């Protein structure tokens, strides 16, 4: 027998130009708890499998993993509606999953097969879904885009909001400050979110920003700092920020304090700019899956066995998806030129020489 | 009867498209309350208001990014750069966020946006304000680039650009804004469109093919008038579209005329003329050239301020006539 | 007989992240007073002549006048050394003069003659001098350049500083915020100066920025707001800011609240976004030359006759320069291609067609 | 003597120029403590410290602007873009603040800066990270653009770029970094320079002139090796410099071989090949062609991720051979 729900204390958020922030207690139901655990574990195992596939040369090029930040993508999704919009950068395997795509389609895209979500045209960095305006490879570029999506939300008067995520490294991009100004000036329903994983590739926040209070960079825009290792903190902070935007009070900044277990990308071991002890200290003290597990077990919301069972189902699913991604055939060469233009009559595009022609269909 | 300036033609175009689709809107610096930096958007803010016609602060990368975002979200924005010299700040949004997105998404995400504004040489504005960007934007797959000349071109292309579900770059011309043209009844109609990708023969001829785009088209027609008094009949082609350009039309023309001269305002190296010439050599019309194709372009320098110098950094009628006479060996 | 100096009250500066600002009292000497008066009048007469030359079509293209903001350029120069560095945007006729160049070369450049400071290649927007890195036509572009010039100051260790000016319209440029961050991060001796004349071309500050406190936009960088119509106020704020950077505490923002009498450029009457009553009231209550004139006469620093004397000489100087600018020959066409590359052997450059060749000499 | 990789060659160059002039310095993302994003700047920060080798935040427009400023103030910076795809954010600083200034100033203000970093296609990095910028930067008066291939090119060009008192864009190549070449004693010297603007003949030949730049030069040499066994001898030309390109060398070669094929990695339209072909037509060598000159380029599409697609979006050895055979009609 289990309790149907329980009440938890969550960390208070540091505030900037706000009298009150999100509440410091929240109610978690058993069913919601189980869902969040499964989701986070799914993202986790997917990333670990991607790491395995990259080392076997089945994934090439870029491959940015997000394990350690599972509370972020799952937290944000928990505090928003499917009708809401979200955009981020290249570290988007989790968000792709939380926003609807299957681990099959995500892995098949990473392995560059026809069964991918973009038919293998995209790879790790470029995946799109329902109200998910993708990962973007140009640092900062997605922030104006997000405010643009926010502008459409207000323009259509549908009471939807847009989450626009960027990293600590991105936080120093000029276009972001141009976006603050306009989003504030027009009162756009935009939630600027800075995922702070302490590093911008190989550069720590201390060496990259004169002020490391990312929730304050907005200046005239009000902000708040959240514990990005706590699923429940993020969820509650997100519901607050979304409410703030839905009421028409304009944009707002949200700094998520999180962490990544892998280096920047697969081409970066991540040991030259940080210690192995630092990583281990976060994993044994603040692992987002461990935190949730402890909460649910200690409050009689779920059992240790029930959760280990979920772990087993999730690992198997990931195993089955990886076999599909590895065995699925590459895109047919005849479709190289497809999807250059939308809503256009077919035409032909030049290949490596003038005698090579590829058909282009919308 | 009824003279309409290129400026008013563009205004007319955006006005009709704004009324037709509530999802279309205009943004940029001074577009609303100031009535347009070059008075192109005159009366529009009065007619449509704060929601549809939006003044922006001076933040190119920012408001171009916002425009693309709105487009991805289902809106159909018209993003104005006060001149295309200023587009360089936001060119990453144009190329990387807009042009390539549909392809990278595998056909799941279209970007129905239009970037417009005056491009190229003006009068005495010096090096940082005179740059032509036709070749830069024409270089990139996923874009469509057009470059109107007269009032018909401007209105037809701007409406086609807007109705096109892709990023279309409309390179306008500041010196052309004030010039009036006979606006036939067909162009006054709300369904007047010019297909992106089709060239136009502004003058039938048999002796030499003269291809151009934007303002110097008018200069080609002046040159052709002079040469006609000497027995030389030039076929003047107005490109209209930079990408995808209309080589078929040029080829057929050179097939008849046996000679070719390209005329552009921009810099020569890796310019519009270079591609036209490279294509003519590679194509089925090369055997029909009785003389090498030559290029008339602007001088290979940053735009100088001084009048006598600026005059010689831009193709003049006499420079076009000189090149034509060299090819015909007369 | 006259007093050797006098003491005046100046407006207190609003502060941002500063314990104390510049004094509210300052001493003006007779010699300095006469000098500042002559300088301000010259810049004024120069701009009035440029406007007149533009309407006679002797100046074409762009021509942005700075009359009304004379207290700024003369003020800033009064608070720095000739060895210090300064860069601004296109409204730089005054600064060109205060940094050393004569009205002859400034006007001859505006009229596009060989006797101009840029040999008629530059025009109104592009004029350069010793430690004056010119006017720049791209809005905002000069701010990173300025932080760059400042970087060189620190790099060479000569204890020089750099003034980096931008307008209120420019303040929302992304690169400016990128410049803030690095300049603070490396403690650059950069003085970011925002000339606030209330308008960005045709867009007032209220319609362009969510926050109209420009001396605070720096966020983590400390700032101060100055009265830009008072020569002495600007001078004192400048000496304070210069001392601050020289002491090695890094960058600092300085907002000068001023006003421009003309409409942004010659192609803009500037009456559609502001009333003439507003302009006339600023001219009759806060004219920088008039304020100084009254101070020096009423405190026995100079006589009405002495100032009337200076006016006559300045008028003569401006007239002699205008005759030079009207009659000076245009640049020779053979020199069109000159100055493309520095330190190179001569070569040939293509003209309008392949048969037109220009010699290019470094 | 020894095998030296392109990466180590570039490194050696920057190391020698840094020691020679205290005014030279390097800035960019991860250039210092990370030992370089592609290990090109390895060991430099260790040797020179915080002052000479500067890690910057991700602020392209900002640190490029800062660099140009330092150059105006008398310093000689080396601004690295992690890839030239990211240079688009700062391209206004490269063109408007750097390239045009000496001209606009009337010769009073030189801008001794160098912009370097990998350009063009890599391996599986997709559309926003594969773009070649040779045609874009080669378009602009006031710039010099270079595009090394082997180790000798890399070291010589980087040193010439630095000692040159003007803005030089050094388009490097990621896939070439790891490739070793026999480094002759002359290249080992700290005084080794390669003059900007001079092409190089990598292989003598009599049947056809094959011109290229950067990585595909190596592919042209492979194509010549196969064709040599069939009796066809190709004269392979490594451009080295994109602007001002060395047309004289190409012309002299084409006068001998009577045939021409250009090879580039970038997009075809308005690309490097387009200019070469136009220059051939306008030049004294046009009459020496027995067949039209043709272009081998990357496919006219944004770079796809998948292996089989990416392989066919880039010039392959078989594509160069096929084009050569059409031109020679064998
Ligand atoms: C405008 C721009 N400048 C630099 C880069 C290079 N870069 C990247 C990638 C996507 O290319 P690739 O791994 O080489 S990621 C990256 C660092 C970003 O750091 P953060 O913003 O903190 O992101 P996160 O820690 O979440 O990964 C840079 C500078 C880039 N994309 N875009
Ligand atoms: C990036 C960029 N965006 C827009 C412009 C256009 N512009 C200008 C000029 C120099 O070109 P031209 O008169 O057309 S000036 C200008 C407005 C700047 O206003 P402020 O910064 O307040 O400066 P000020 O009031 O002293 O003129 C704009 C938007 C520009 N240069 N650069
Ligand atoms: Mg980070
Ligand atoms: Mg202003």
């Amino acid at each position: 027998s289990f309790a149907n729900d329980a009440t938890f204390e969550i960390k208070k958020c540091d505030l900037h130009r706000l009298e009150e922030g999100p509440p410091v207690t929240t109610v978690l139901t058993r069913e919601d708890g189980l869902k969040y655990y499964r989701m986070m574990q799914t993202v986790r195992r997917m990333e670990l499998k991607a790491d395995q596939l990259y080392k076997q040369k089945i994934i090439r090029g870029f491959c940015h993993l997000c394990d350690g930040q599972e509370a972020c993508c799952v937290g944000l999704e928990a505090g928003i509606n499917p009708t809401d919009h979200l955009i981020t950068a290249y570290r988007a395997h989790g968000f792709t999953f939380t926003r609807g795509l299957s681990v099959r389609e995500i892995l098949a895209e990473l392995t560059g097969r026809k069964g991918g979500c973009a038919k293998g045209k995209g790879g790790s960095m470029h995946m799109y879904a329902k109200n998910f305006y993708g990962g973007n490879g140009i640092v900062g570029a997605q922030v104006p885009l997000g405010a643009g999506i926010a502008l459409a939300c207000k323009y259509n008067g549908k009471d939807e909001v847009c989450l626009t995520l960027y990293g600590d490294g991105a936080a120093n991009q000029g276009q972001i400050f141009e976006a603050y100004n306009m989003a504030a000036l027009w009162k756009l329903p935009c939630i600027f979110i800075c995922e702070n994983n302490r590093y911008g590739m190989g550069t720590s926040v201390e060496r990259a920003a004169a002020s490391t209070d990312y929730y304050k960079r907005g200046d005239f825009i009000p902000g708040l700092r959240v514990d990005g290792m706590d699923i429940l903190c993020v969820r509650e902070a997100t519901r607050f920020a979304a409410a703030y935007c839905r009421s028409g009070k304009g944009p707002i900044l949200m700094e998520l304090q999180t962490y990544r277990y892998h280096g920047h990308s697969m081409s970066d071991p991540g040991v030259s700019y940080r210690t192995r002890e630092e990583i281990q200290e976060v994993r044994s003290k603040s692992d987002p899956i461990m935190l949730l597990k402890d909460r649910m077990v200690n409050s009689n919301l779920a059992s240790v066995e029930e959760l280990k069972e979920i772990d087993v189902e999730v690992r198997k699913e990931i195993e089955d998806a990886a076999q599909f991604a590895t065995a699925d055939p590459e895109p047919p060469l005849e479709e190289l030129g497809y999807h250059i233009y939308s809503s256009d009559p077919p035409f032909e595009v030049r290949g490596a020489n003038q005698w090579i022609k590829f058909k282009s269909v919308s | 009867s009824l003279q309409v300036t290129v400026r008013d033609a563009i205004n007319q175009g955006m006005d009709e498209e704004l009324e037709r689709d509530e999802k279309v809107f205009l943004l940029g610096e001074e577009v609303a309350q100031y009535d347009g930096a070059y008075k192109v958007s005159r009366g529009l803010w009065k007619k449509y208001g704060d929601k549809r016609i939006i003044d922006t602060p001076i933040s190119e990368m920012g408001f171009a990014g916002i425009a693309v975002g709105a487009a991805m979200a289902g809106l159909r924005p018209i993003c104005e750069f006060m001149t295309f010299n200023f587009s360089m700040q936001a060119i990453d949004q144009v190329i990387n966020s807009a042009a390539k997105t549909y392809y990278m998404s595998g056909g799941l995400q279209p970007v129905p946006i239009v970037f417009r504004g005056p491009n190229g040489a003006s009068a005495g504005v010096a090096a940082q304000h005179s740059q032509c960007f036709a070749a830069w934007y024409g270089h990139c797959p996923g874009l469509k680039v057009v470059s109107p000349w007269n009032s018909e071109d401007a209105k037809g292309l701007i409406k086609s650009a807007i109705r096109d579900n892709n990023p279309v770059v409309v390179l306008e011309n500041e010196l052309m804004y004030g010039v009036p043209f006979e606006f036939p009844p067909e162009a006054q109609s709300k369904d007047f469109l010019i297909p992106i990708g089709k060239a136009k023969i502004e003058r039938q001829g048999t002796h030499i093919t003269v291809v151009s785009h934007s303002r110097p088209v008018g200069h080609c027609l002046e040159a052709a008038a002079v040469l006609s008094k000497e027995g030389v009949e030039c076929e003047v082609i107005n490109m209209r579209t930079i990408r995808p350009m209309d080589m078929e039309t040029i080829e057929a023309s050179v097939m008849k005329t046996n000679h070719l001269v390209t005329v552009e305002g921009g810099w020569p190296q890796f310019g519009v003329g270079a591609e036209i010439c490279a294509r003519i050599m590679e194509g089925p019309a090369f055997n029909f050239l009785d003389a090498p194709a030559v290029r008339v372009t602007g001088a290979d320098v940053p735009m100088p301020y001084a009048k006598i110098l600026e005059d010689n950094s831009i193709p003049q009628v006499k420079d076009i006539i000189f090149a034509i006479k060299k090819t015909l060996n007369i």
